[PDB]
């Protein structure tokens, strides 16, 4: 069928910033409408309006997808006949793609068989999925503490430089290359040089072969772009991966990166629309809008959809409207610490404030499940500790405390690990640890059999042998240095 | 319905916090003068009359009974909130989930020390009043020494 509103002609009324009202004579189109402004103005680049809110029954307030330059009152504009649509299936994999989805890989013409509005309805209640899986990063904090689920919601939360980039690219290393399934990977907002650098990692890796099959797809709308893109990229990458899910069932992987963008961008656009800030500054609608973009990231019977998303906390504040609304639309949560950064910790997961909807007895290992609460109770009772530590000395602590405490900082320089990302910033091999060595490793530091061992053995290393084999190397070392001095006399 | 017919209902609400964020965003875009973090000034009364229809009905009209059970969330132990506060000056009592008590291996995480009931024993069973008062009593003292 055809719309009814297709080729309605409206002009221009009212421009502010990257909000535009529109005056159609015969109507205004219905809402998410996309709109295309005729008049030549001047432009280097065509430019398109999305229907966003009905001031009459003849003028409608749009949001601009390209810069608003040179543009003019009275300036003709013709509706498209339906919202925003981007390609979909087979066509689009090893291609990169921007909001309005036009490729921008300066390649041959996609050529996709159909395509679908970014704007879709959420599945409902009886689409829902029943299945728990245990996804093995191969990262020990998350392995152990705060276990991924396969087809759930994944959530880093973190403040400007700590590392959230670093682990989205060894989740992707970890799983992405030798995953079954498709990936998606929505740059939301964020630096250009990254899309670079993960298109080039991937041609590299041959997960996309543009000479082959690929696997992949890239939607990019990055910090250059004005506010009204970086609203709808997410919304495009997650239409190709609901149509991924959907009509062909299979598993997808879809890394946003940062989803924060979105909500900031929300918030920009509704600061023209003419709205009541809310708490902050922050939209009246944001928990709406993070409600109809999140719930449609799911899986449902036909599919699953593993969603890993980075969460920008501003200034450190993880009270702030946007990464406080966003923990509850989260299966896992993984929350890390500046201070951690600092103390030479990484990752700086934070595992207190982390939190999985799989750590259960019925889901996961029981031996699993006892070792991950046993590291937690330690590692609270270690940061009660510290409180008294800090203040007046190692010194006033019960004999038993003092035990409790050197446990406590042998698993938390244990959880640190290096990621094979990282070596240039850590200068070490990074490693990849087994879920089962890392269980066993834990249990059996948490019964004492390795109070021997030095505190850094267990610094930036691997499984427990690799926490021996430093531990052989340091006494080995002091054994020199001891032989030095004897020497001397 | 249960309750004017001489029926006992439980009614859960999962939860409040989010109806207050809800019904600001409804106040600001249908342009409401905000309050108190761009709140509503009348969310107070939301809460208010929401939770004054919960009742126990005296024999005369049936005695059936609503009991409530809103639930609330806060944001690193802070009871200072805005929302936090209003409902917790209107139910008969509140049971603390402590953050620290959840990861300490405690769970349920209840905070006995926060929490408490206004309705006291009278909600209590004959079998279990002798037992809760002298439990009270040992773990009150238990806890001032300890
Ligand atoms: N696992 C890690 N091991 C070693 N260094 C790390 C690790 N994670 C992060 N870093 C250090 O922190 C820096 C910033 O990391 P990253 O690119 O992940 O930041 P971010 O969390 O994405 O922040 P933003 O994107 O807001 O700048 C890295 O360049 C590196 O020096
Ligand atoms: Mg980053």
């Amino acid at each position: 069928p055809v719309a009814d509103h297709k080729g309605r002609v409206g002009h221009v009324s009212q421009v502010i910033g990257a909000v535009v009202d529109v005056h159609f004579a015969d109507g205004v189109p219905p809402v998410l409408t996309a709109l295309d402004v005729v008049d030549k103005l001047g432009r280097d680049e065509p430019l398109t309006l999305e229907i966003v809110q009905h001031l009459d029954a003849h003028t409608g307030r749009c949001i601009a997808m390209q810069t608003t330059d040179l543009l003019k009152l009275k300036a003709k504009v013709v509706s498209t006949g339906g919202n925003i649509s981007v390609p979909v299936g087979r066509e689009t994999l090893g291609r990169i793609f921007n909001v309005l989805g036009d490729a921008i890989d300066q390649r041959g013409p996609v050529g996709e068989k159909l395509r679908m509005p970014i704007h879709a309805v959420a599945p409902k209640l009886a689409d829902q999925a029943a299945e728990d899986a245990v996804l093995t990063t191969g990262i020990k904090v998350i392995d152990l503490i705060l276990p991924y689920c396969k087809g759930g919601k994944i959530g880093l939360f973190g403040g400007a430089g700590v590392g959230k980039t670093v682990i989205i690219m060894e989740l992707i290393n970890n799983v992405a290359k030798g995953h079954g399934g498709f990936s998606v990977f929505a740059g939301v907002g964020e630096r250009t040089r990254e899309g670079t650098d993960l298109y080039l990692e991937m041609m590299q890796s041959k997960v996309i072969d543009l000479k082959g099959e690929s696997k992949c797809v890239l939607v990019y709308g990055q910090m250059n772009e004005p506010p009204g893109a970086r609203a709808r990229v997410a919304q495009s990458a997650l239409t190709m991966a609901e149509y991924f899910r959907d009509v062909e069932g299979q598993d997808v992987l879809l890394f946003i990166d940062n989803i924060f963008r979105f909500t900031q961008a929300n918030s920009e656009v509704s600061a023209l629309l003419g709205r009541i800030p809310a708490a902050v500054g922050y939209q009246p609608t944001l928990a709406e809008d993070l409600g109809q973009l999140q719930e449609r990231i799911t899986s449902t019977t036909k599919g699953s959809i593993t969603s890993v998303q980075a969460v920008y906390v501003p200034a450190d504040d993880i009270t702030d409207p946007a990464p406080a609304t966003t923990f509850s639309h989260l299966d896992a949560t993984t929350v890390l610490d500046r201070a951690v950064a600092e103390s030479g910790i990484y990752p700086a997961v934070n595992p207190l404030e982390c939190a999985s909807r799989i750590m259960d007895p019925d889901v996961i290992s029981v031996d699993h499940y006892n070792v991950a609460q046993d590291v937690v109770q330690m590692l609270t009772k270690y940061r009660e500790l510290q409180d008294i530590i800090a203040v007046l000395g190692i010194d006033e602590l019960s004999e038993e405390d003092k035990l409790i405490v050197d446990r406590a900082r042998k698993l938390v320089k244990f959880l640190s690990q290096p990621f094979q990302v990282a070596e240039v910033f850590t200068g070490m091999t990074g490693h990849y640890v087994q879920l089962d060595d890392t269980i066993d490793s834990f249990s059996g530091l948490l019964m004492g059999t390795y109070d021997q061992v030095p505190e850094m053995a267990f610094y930036m290393v691997g499984g427990i042998n690799s926490v021996l084999e430093k531990a052989k190397k340091m006494a080995e070392e002091a054994a020199e240095l001891e032989k030095m001095r004897r020497a001397r006399v | 319905y249960f309750m004017n017919r001489g029926r006992h209902c439980l009614c859960v609400y999962d939860d409040l916090s989010k109806q207050a964020v809800a019904y600001r965003q409804i106040s600001l875009l249908l342009r409401r003068p905000p309050g108190r973090e761009a709140y509503p000034g009348d969310v107070f009364y939301l809460h208010s009359r929401l939770l004054e229809r919960a009742a126990m009905l005296s024999p005369g009209k049936g005695g059936g009974s609503v009991t409530a059970l809103p639930i609330v969330e806060t944001l690193s132990n802070d009871v200072t909130a805005y929302i936090v506060t209003n409902v917790i000056s209107i139910t008969d009592g509140q049971i603390y989930l402590d953050t620290k008590l959840f990861t300490g291996g405690q769970r349920p995480a209840v905070n006995i020390g926060l929490s408490v009931s206004r309705v006291g024993s009278s909600a209590q069973n004959a079998a279990m009043k002798g037992v809760a008062g002298k439990l009270k009593g040992i773990l009150a003292e238990y806890r001032k020494l300890a």
